[PDB]
């Protein structure tokens, strides 16, 4: 990825870019993240993926 | 747990609000519909 | 630096705008003495910055007679204690050719009695504030960077929130105990 | 250095100890004037360490009206003056519109009227007094490290007396002739 975005073509591989503001930053800085519920389908992946 | 509380136009709240998991979902496909604005 | 405030706020806290030379916008919803001469109350006015009337034989009146004590701590010079004391005289004869003229002596009284208190010794600096206007009009809610809520409240305030709360990037200040007054007063000087 | 002495000597120095600064511990056993304005009383008190009272339109009193000398004399501002004279026409009115009022003007007048004698011209040293406490009690026996006896009684004096002679290493004093209070003080003054 990182020597192809260095190049400038994409070749096999595409990024998506998310656009945030000047004081999301910050106050990006000062919250944390916390864990608190886990994902419902996590238990049945497998399957869905087969 | 709950949030600290965060400042809605005029009052505070602290609700957790949609899941990351659904929120995430919505930010892809209005990116991808800005793709096909045109 | 332009801030959003209720408008009962601003009203409360007009006085201190003023004396810090913010300048204000809001929309409403619904005797005194006089020197002997010109020239002592100039004096006065640039010491103390406290505008001052002139006495003009108007009708019976409350007349301020400044003392010689007063008359060197302003550095007044000869020639203005000779026409106060002539306009004195003038009086003088009036009022027996047949009005209250008092004889503040002392700083204090001075000072409690009408005007503006003396000067901090500090360095002086370009501007007092970093903020020049404080408004409650949804004219300007683009011109605002940040804004100030209390749980006190107007007929046009929660408008003007959603409005404001809808930029992108823009300061949210929030007071919940205390004095609102003390609070906006130390916001306007730290922001 | 802490001291053991009868009750009725410290009852008879506790002028003196209070001037020199000894924390007392005594257990028993069975109009003035004010001043027109607080700035003087502070200018006062902080050249002679005497506590003034400042009038305050309570009663037919007595005042103290310090004069040009006095003023002179303690080195008081212009604008102290020009209060304290405003002051003064305000008593002249008030008792006009139907209080004693006296112009001391001497200095001495002043010290033997009230008031702390004036300062010595010595160096002044850290501490007044080497001793801290001077005490009548037996729950602080073992605190003190020396003890005054005096041909004086006190009905607890005695067992004091036996439960400090069983001290090891402990200075005992004892005064026999001229006066128990002059030897007490330079006993002080000297330990």
């Amino acid at each position: 990825l990182l020597p192809d975005l260095i190049a400038g073509a994409h070749q096999n591989a595409d990024p998506v870019v998310l656009d945030v503001s000047w004081i999301s930053l910050w106050f990006a800085f000062n919250r944390s993240f916390e864990p608190t519920h886990r994902n419902e389908m996590l238990e049945v992946a497998p399957l869905i993926e087969s | 747990i709950k949030t600290t509380p965060y400042l809605e136009g005029d009052v505070l709240s602290s609700d957790s609000g949609p899941l990351l998991s659904v929120f995430a979902l919505q930010e892809i496909m209005q990116k991808v519909r800005q793709v096909q604005a045109d | 630096a332009m801030l959003l405030a209720p408008g009962d706020v601003i009203k409360r806290s007009s006085e201190e705008l003023k004396q810090r030379q913010i300048q204000i916008n809001l929309i409403d919803w619904t005797g005194r003495w006089v020197v002997l001469t010109e020239e002592i109350a100039r004096a006065i006015e640039s010491k103390y910055g406290t505008k001052i009337d002139v006495y003009r034989d108007e009708v019976p009146a409350q007349i301020i007679e400044v003392e010689r004590s007063l008359q060197k701590e302003l550095g007044i010079s000869r020639e203005g204690v000779a026409e106060q004391t002539e306009r004195l005289r003038d009086l003088r004869r009036k009022e027996k050719s047949g009005i209250t003229i008092e004889g503040v002596m002392s700083q204090k009284k001075l000072l409690s009695m009408i005007g503006g208190v003396e000067r901090k010794m500090a360095p002086i600096g370009a501007r007092e504030s970093a903020v020049m206007l404080v408004s409650n009009s949804i004219k300007d809610v683009v011109r605002a960077t940040a804004y100030f809520t209390a749980p006190t409240g107007d007929p046009h305030w929660k408008e003007v929130a959603r409005e404001a709360s809808k930029k992108k990037n823009i300061l949210a200040y929030t007071s919940t105990g205390g004095d609102v007054k003390t609070e906006f007063l130390h916001l306007i000087d730290h922001l």
